[PDB]
RNA sequence: ACAUUUAACUAAAACCCCUACGCAUUUAUAUAGAGGAGACAAGUAAGUGUACUGGAAAGUGCACUUGGACG
RNA sequence: AUAGGUUUGGUCCUAGCCUUUCUAUUAGCUCUUAGUAAGAUUACACAUGCAAGCAUCCCCGUUCCAGUGAGUUCACCCUCUAAAUCACCACGAUCAAAAGGGACAAGCAUCAAGCACGCAGCAAUGCAGCUCAAAACGCUUAGCCUAGCCACACCCCCACGGGAAACAGCAGUGAUUAACCUUUAGCAAUAAACGAAAGUUUAACUAAGCUAUACUAACCCCAGGGUUGGUCAAUUUCGUGCCAGCCACCGCGGUCACACGAUUAACCCAAGUCAAUAGAAGCCGGCGUAAAGAGUGUUUUAGAUCACCAAUAAAGCUAAAACUCACCUGAGUUGUAAAAAACUCCAGUUGACACAAAAUAGACUACGAAAGUGGCUUUAACAUAUCUGAACACACAAUAGCUAAGACCCAAACUGGGAUUAGAUACCCCACUAUGCUUAGCCCUAAACCUCAACAGUUAAAUCAACAAAACUGCUCGCCAGAACACUACGAGCCACAGCUUAAAACUCAAA
């Protein structure tokens, strides 16, 4: 561009940033609605446990329980941060381990 | 590479390289120039390379140019008082038309020093304040004083919990 | 729409208006129903535009291109 | 950025994503001392206690300080000039309202027109004007330009009035959020209010309390967190076997796993560590083939220094070859790899005979802005002695297509018949439509391409990623910033109504 056209245009207007799962936030409160669990996209194969929780936006998204091991059910609550699991397409949320229901994974 | 012939023309230091610090009084110049003419040729320079420099001296002064408008080129100064200045520079390098202004309506360093004489007291040394403004924030950064208890922390016997 | 009184051998008292807003107007949310994109999961050369046929897959007509072939 | 990892069988180029650095909040785990700084998520609702007195009565103050960030170009400069301080006799300085002039945040032009937004006159009244693609009008976002400033003081902008009964003062509480300080003391200092003054009051403030949020300094015994496949410093044994599980990107896990779990050892930082989130840091680069020169020309406000042959419109005209008609002659003609259908008002010679198309020339490379233009004659006729200049303004734009009428040889989407085929809703043969033609209107799209934007200039440099078409420079307009969603949705405009122009977002991926 000519120096009239980049006077014209005047300094680049940058996009506002896409606001992600957690929609700008560290972490999110949530209750469990249902735990099950998914399948890896075919590189890989596994039996993901996830969960899908109503956060306290009040939308309901798909969690990833992260460990070996998970004692949740229904109605308890969570906290939950970000962080994509790359196996799983359109999970985006994680469940942070140790916090209110959720407990710390058992040694061993 | 910077786009356009002779860069350097937009760069802050040849803006700054100007030495016409116009007077109060001029408050308008008119350039008529002509784009084409060897005997202009000075003043097509004038143009194109002393003009940013005048306006970055004198953002309050009204430039405007015109073109081929009159067989020879020449500048004209309206003054406040309603006075206007006619200066030929047919003929005359774009160096020599600088002169010419500096010398007839341009402040003399005399006045230049004085002005930043005067804005030097409005930096006062020994006041304290935020370093935007002031050399130092606090008394306790001049040595021998009671240093700040951030860094040293006062005896016992100078603080209110021990006091109380 | 609406209006100047008392008082005055020192000087003072008195003073107060009625109308709007809705079957108007703006944007947004919920809801019947319909439809998309994504993820998962599994001989007639080639094209562009346009038109018809066909449920589709595709075929054909007209003009244009070589980003094909012609030892 | 001193950069690095990641597309491919491989190389180069282009391009995104991520890594390494520094901050702040929150979360997990851990946490010794001292000093200092800082300290609800919420303009949601608030129990309780304090936060404004002074003073010989009048007044003065409670319009300050303190708080919050809801709204939002009232903050800055100049002119003029109130109130206030001091001169107080004013001359005037200082300070600073109202009014006038100027300046002043971000995103969206799919917000492009606003709809009275001006001027002149003493008025009467007259003129029809004013803003705007150099962004008016409009929607959305946000406290700001921090010695500080602006705005608000429960809400109705305001607060006569109404809803209604107010902590966005300090301490504190409920709810809510990932976000969580004591219902301490004193007016000893400074500041403010009052007083003539000694002085009085103050949740401003000062001195304390709590909190790894940060900085500084220590520590007598006292260390945790994360990581160890590459980027990137650093793994020994086992357990498991595409399961359990792990990763910021690339990726690992199928019996020898330095990538999962335990364990050993090692690496980094350290009273911290670093998981998540949000910031800090960006177009002077490009447009033949990667995204980008959007079919063609003109001009406006502006910017720049480069100041005869094949055009197109009209009118006329016709040399071949068709079709149709007539005589004469023959019984077959057509169709093809081969056949069947079709015709037999068929076929051959001769003669007459277009609103269709324009061999050879043309092995030419011309005219026109492009689209296009190639039979003959004639009349009009091919802008500009600077250049650039529009998706939208003004004009045009192959083929196809839509309205009206007309012409109809040939060709031919479609539609039938014949044949083939497992089937043929195609290819081959026959017939025949819309359409190709003229007239008057539309429609406005093409691989509308030399896939090279217009003007001016250079052949010197390492010519130069590659290929295409030798490499560049100046200047201007247009356009482009990962892929796909998407020649799409919505909005707007249009003689278009299954249409054209402009043209996104969400979800998804590490590529393309
Ligand atoms: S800054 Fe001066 S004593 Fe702290
Ligand atoms: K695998
Ligand atoms: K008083
Ligand atoms: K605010
Ligand atoms: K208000
Ligand atoms: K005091
Ligand atoms: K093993
Ligand atoms: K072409
Ligand atoms: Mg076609
Ligand atoms: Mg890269
Ligand atoms: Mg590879
Ligand atoms: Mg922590
Ligand atoms: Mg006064
Ligand atoms: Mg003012
Ligand atoms: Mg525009
Ligand atoms: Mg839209
Ligand atoms: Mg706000
Ligand atoms: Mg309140
Ligand atoms: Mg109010
Ligand atoms: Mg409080
Ligand atoms: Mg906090
Ligand atoms: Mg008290
Ligand atoms: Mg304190
Ligand atoms: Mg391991
Ligand atoms: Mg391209
Ligand atoms: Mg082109
Ligand atoms: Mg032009
Ligand atoms: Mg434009
Ligand atoms: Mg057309
Ligand atoms: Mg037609
Ligand atoms: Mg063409
Ligand atoms: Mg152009
Ligand atoms: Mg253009
Ligand atoms: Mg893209
Ligand atoms: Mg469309």
């Amino acid at each position: 561009a000519t120096l009239n056209q980049m006077h014209r245009l005047g300094p680049p207007k940058r996009p506002p940033r896409k606001l992600g799962p957690t929609e700008g936030r560290p972490q999110l409160k949530g209750v469990v609605l249902c735990t099950f669990t998914r399948k890896p996209k075919k590189p890989n194969s596994a039996n993901r446990k996830c969960c899908r929780v109503r956060l306290s936006t009040g939308r309901e998204a798909v969690c990833f329980i992260p460990g070996e091991g998970h004692t949740l059910q229904e109605h308890q609550i969570v906290l939950v941060e970000g962080g994509r699991t790359q196996d799983l397409p359109g999970v985006k949320l994680t469940v942070v381990r140790g916090k209110y229901d959720c407990g710390h994974v058992q040694k061993k | 590479p910077m786009k356009g012939r002779f860069p350097i023309r937009r760069t802050l230091q040849y803006l700054s390289q100007g030495n016409v610090v116009f007077k109060d009084s001029v408050k308008v110049m008119t350039v008529n120039y002509n784009t084409h003419g060897e005997l202009g040729e000075g003043a097509r320079k004038f143009v194109f390379f002393n003009i940013p420099q005048i306006q970055y001296k004198n953002p309050w002064v009204q430039i405007m140019m015109f073109k081929n408008m009159t067989p020879s080129p020449f500048l004209r100064f309206y003054l406040d008082s309603g006075e206007q200045v006619l200066v030929d520079v047919e003929t005359k390098s774009n160096k020599e038309i600088m002169e010419h202004i500096r010398k007839i309506l341009g402040k003399n360093e005399e006045t230049l020093r004085e002005e930043e004489e005067e804005k030097k007291q409005l930096s006062h040394p020994a006041n304290f304040g935020p370093r935007k403004y002031c050399l130092r924030e606090c008394i306790c950064e001049v040595e021998g004083q009671v240093p700040c208890p951030s860094l040293v922390p006062l005896p016992k016997e100078m603080r209110g919990k021990y006091k109380a």
